[PDB]
RNA sequence: AGACAACCUGGCGAACUGAAACAUCUUAGUAGCCAGAGGAAAAGAAAGCAAAAGCGAUUCCCGUAGUAGCGGCGAGCGAA
RNA sequence: AUCCCGUGUGAAUCAGCAAGGACCACCUUGCAAGGCUAAAUACUCCUGGGUGACCGAUAGCGAAGUAGUACCGUGAGGGA
RNA sequence: AGUGCCGGAAGGUCAAGGAAGUUGGUGACCUGAUGACAGGGGAGCCGGCGACCGAAGCCCCGGUGAACGGCGGCCGUACGGUCCUAAGGUAGCGAAAUUCCUUGUCGGGUAAGUUCCGACCCGCACGAAAGGCGUAACGAUCUGGGCACUGUC
RNA sequence: UACUGUUCCCUGGGAUUGGCUUUGGGCUUUUCCUGCGCAGCUUAGGUGGAAGGCGAAGAAGGCCCCCUUCCGGGGGGGCCCGAGCCAUCAGUGAGAUACCACUCUGGAAGAGCUAGAAUUCUAACCUUGUGUCAGGACCUACGGGCCAAGGGACAUUCUCAGGUAGACAGUUUCUAUGGGGCGUAGGCCUCCCAAAAGGUAACGGAGGCGUGCAAAGGUUUCCUCGGGCCGGACGGAGAUUGGCCCUCGAGUGCAAAGGCAGAAGGGAGCUUGACUGCAAGACCCACCCGUCGAGCAGGGACGAAAGUCGGCCUUAGUGAU
């Protein structure tokens, strides 16, 4: 409980579900140090359900 | 869980407490069973 | 009433072994003991199968099939 | 799920009850908590009839001779 | 102190079992846009999650050693300093059926005694009911020395 | 004081399994009070139907006692009295329990609802009798019937639950090893041994790892370190500042080897390619695994552009099913 993997979700692609071609949350897992920047991450990357370069909100 | 029997009991002796020599009130199974019935003191209906 | 080779019904019920050890599991409801009865015994006349198509009490062989499955999803076990 | 059981609870009656692999709905199927019942099936201490690319006295049953004898064992039992 | 045993408030921890409530399934019945199913969803019937109550035990508190057990270091001049520990061995005995170093050293016994007897204490690692230390008697007991006796030599 | 259980025993729920009685538990409705930081006539919690209730459905003030009491002053039994009292108004973050709608705090009487009790009772249940009762005859012989005596819904017994004895059971308790044991080691990365391809053993010689970084990444631009000599306040062998001289002996988060010059080293701007979909092709090998990857597709980053970016200068930072 040092450097810790965390879930950097959508704040594109926030969770939709019905017809068909359904939107289905991206997400990337990956390290920070919790001690080093204690406020959470807001990285901007790709997601392949919006199809854009959203930004990839923090949670947990 | 736990369960309280009801019993129909009809009397026939007049009963130091709660008889009438016609009571249609009710008791638990261990007085019938075991005191009055015994006795001939009452009845089930 | 007791006796009676095996077969059979019911009661109790192992372990070695296999898992390259071992406790779940396997050996197995087998061996053993106990009780019972016949020429067979048990089962058996649907509170059953099956799928929108139908079958008509049991019991036994071929088959489905080593398939569906179950399984420290291991060893193995295995239907209808 | 289905089937059976110790403990405790504890229904309903075909406007019903149970099953269709949790469960609910709709369909379909059946009628549990009383009984009886031949056959096809299993086996050989055994009888009669037949057969053998079965044995031939160190084989074939342990036992071709008055063998479970002689003998051993307190005894169960072993055994020519 | 630890363990064992015995006894003891309140508090914590605490099963089965109930239990106020939450949340899901199914569904009469209303409803919703182009896509072929979707929102709800009364009663009933199903399943989960559980605020609270819930003993002994255990933690917690006291007592107990003819209960299991345990009975210290370091440094200076009988005497003190200092540390750790629940406490640091009292009486007695001590080189022993305990003693490694070891045939310890001293005395007795013998011409000469790694065995024997008495004393010392540097008790590696005795010790008070796994008793301590003594003790007349008794021993096909162990272990030393003498007399008598002899082919043991 | 090995793992897992079994038993003995203890403890609760339930069955056996009944009855009244009082005392002070929780919860549900009726109705009634209560609830003083500071404004201050106000022992007022939040909010609200919105301006007459109420009074002669026998009133203001008061007599004495009762309920409450953070002792500020509420609330109220009966009645001498005799039919008035009063709502906005001024103080407040709020308005007056004048009527009345809905509820938090904390409490007083009744009703229900169960549960916790202690005692006793007795009729279940347990136990006693050189107490009595007899077939053709005995029971001062086991037992049986009958009165009785003592316990008493506890105890016993069944089931479920939690504890608690190596008392009892089934097992487990590694391999390497210059015989075993005692020690030491067991996976991964670097160097040597290793014999100039690779590979290569020994309980041969040397060290490291079980990470770190949101920037120490990506890209755009800029910079050249280290050690000496000489001069210069405190300042010295050494801090800062200037010049000179070899120049890569520095640094490169962390062991080593191989690398790295206007750099892979040091600084700044902007950002997130530490991204999805893949992949011709090779290396490495018993298998399992590992490694490099041109390029294409999308959607971005940075730059004027050409281009560079799917983490780190590279090799450790890790486990199959």
């Amino acid at each position: 409980d040092v450097r810790v993997k965390v879930i950097l979700e959508c704040t594109g692609c926030v969770r939709k579900s019905v017809n068909k071609g359904s939107r289905g949350v991206s997400r990337y897992i990956t390290q920070k140090n919790r001690h080093n920047t204690p406020s959470r991450l807001e990285l901007r990357k790709f997601c392949p359900y919006c199809y854009k370069h959203t930004i990839h909100g923090e949670i947990k | 869980k736990k369960v309280k029997k009801i019993r129909k009991i009809i009397l026939k002796e007049d009963i130091p407490d709660l008889g009438k020599k016609g009571q249609l009130l009710d008791v638990r199974a261990g007085f019938l069973r075991n005191f009055l019935l015994p006795l001939g003191k009452a009845e089930v209906v």
